[PDB]
């Protein structure tokens, strides 16, 4: 999303937020303002996306090898990209 | 002390010894600080070395962080010193009765690297250790018999202005040239012109370095052919005594390849390498 065509998906967005809030306050239908949350959410949605975490079972003791790292990222994505 | 005269009292105390290099092993890497980080926290802390011992941590020294058996070692961030093993063989004197002489280890850590050179006469004073040896690889399992080695402390490879100042008082001398003469073979009489001759081979002629061509060398050949009873050999010998190097070749007993030099191979490296001739 942060990288395709330098990130004119909310260049999109943004486009679709004008053309909800172009027409008139009391002209507005329930549907520009479900329109309005998507467009807030999809934000939130791409601001919010971060790194999982790394959950390991505990059935049994811990191994003198122990844990060797606890990398939990995609084959090509690093961290700088997100 | 002498190298057959070691006896087990003498373990752990300082001796002195002489005798002559025969090999050395390149230069090895000993640990003094060893590097840990922590997988989970990416926490980093050095750790000393005792006794050839890593002092390990059990878990992370953080406090938030305390998650056992994560800690790895970096091998390329740890303090690492300077090793070297030498074997040096007793001077031919002190054999007894002709027999192979015997060899003695030696340890050389930090500075005392590369300072002697295979085929060199040296002293060094060192602890005279001994270490066990392990019967197999994978076992704690020990030899009865220790190894005996040297820790070596010290070695020895057995101009000022006013020696300058000396020096140019003898130039301004009228018959130096006399005076050299006379006293590059004192013993031999009445050779003057001769020894004239192979003094000035010793001082040699003007070196010349030459792009657009070749180098130019003041390397000056002397024969000395005559009736057999007049001091030739004598001569040689005297010249062989002053120079820095030299190699006494004779007739019929030189060869070709040992003048110039020899292709052999490398036991240790398996490598082919060559030797160096007499002439080299
Ligand atoms: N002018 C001289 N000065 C000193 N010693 C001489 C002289 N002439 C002959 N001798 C003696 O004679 C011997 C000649 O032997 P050497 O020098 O081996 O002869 P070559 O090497 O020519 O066969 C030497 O041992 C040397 O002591
Ligand atoms: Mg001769
Ligand atoms: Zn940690």
């Amino acid at each position: 999303i942060l990288s395709m065509e330098s990130g004119k998906v909310l260049r999109a967005a943004i486009r679709l937020a004008l053309d909800v809030i172009k027409i008139d306050r009391l002209s507005r239908t329930p549907r520009d303002n479900m329109v309005l949350k998507l467009v807030l959410n999809f934000f939130r949605n791409v601001i919010a996306i971060e790194p999982g975490e790394f959950t390991i079972n505990t059935k049994k003791s811990m191994p003198k090898k122990g844990i060797t790292s606890i990398d939990t990222l995609p084959p090509n994505v690093s961290m700088d990209d997100i | 002390k002498g190298m057959r005269e070691l006896n087990p009292n003498d373990i752990d105390k300082l001796i002195n010894l002489k005798g002559l290099v025969l090999r050395s092993t390149p230069v090895i890497p000993d640990m003094k600080v060893a590097f840990f980080k922590c997988n989970v926290c990416d926490h980093t802390m050095a750790v000393e070395i005792d006794r050839g011992v890593i002092q390990e941590p059990a878990r992370c020294e953080r406090i938030d962080c305390n998650e056992p058996n994560s800690m790895s070692l970096i091998h390329n961030r740890c303090s690492f010193a300077d090793k070297q093993v030498i074997k040096l063989q007793e001077t031919p004197d002190f054999v007894p009765d002709g027999q192979t002489p015997h060899s003695i280890s030696l340890c050389v850590y930090d500075e005392l690297v590369d300072s002697c050179r295979a085929g060199d006469r040296i002293e060094v004073t060192g602890t005279f250790r001994s270490i066990p040896i392990r019967a197999n690889s994978r076992q704690r399992v020990l030899k009865s018999l220790y190894k005996t080695y040297v820790d070596v402390v010290h070695v020895k490879k057995v101009i000022t202005d006013q020696d300058l100042a000396k020096i140019r008082e003898v130039a301004a001398r009228e018959d130096l040239y006399s005076l050299l003469a006379r006293s590059i073979a004192p013993s031999i009489y009445e050779l003057e012109d001769v020894k004239k001759g192979i003094l000035l081979q010793l001082f040699g002629g003007t070196n010349k370095t030459f792009t657009k061509g070749g180098r130019y060398r003041g390397d000056i050949n002397i024969l000395l052919c005559g009736d057999p009873s007049t001091s030739k050999s004598q001569i040689l010998q005297y010249v062989h005594k002053i120079t820095p190097r030299g190699v006494y070749t004779s007739g019929k007993g030189s060869s070709a390849v040992g003048l110039t030099a020899y292709i052999t191979r490398d036991v240790d490296t398996k490598q082919l390498v060559l030797e160096s001739g007499a002439l080299v």
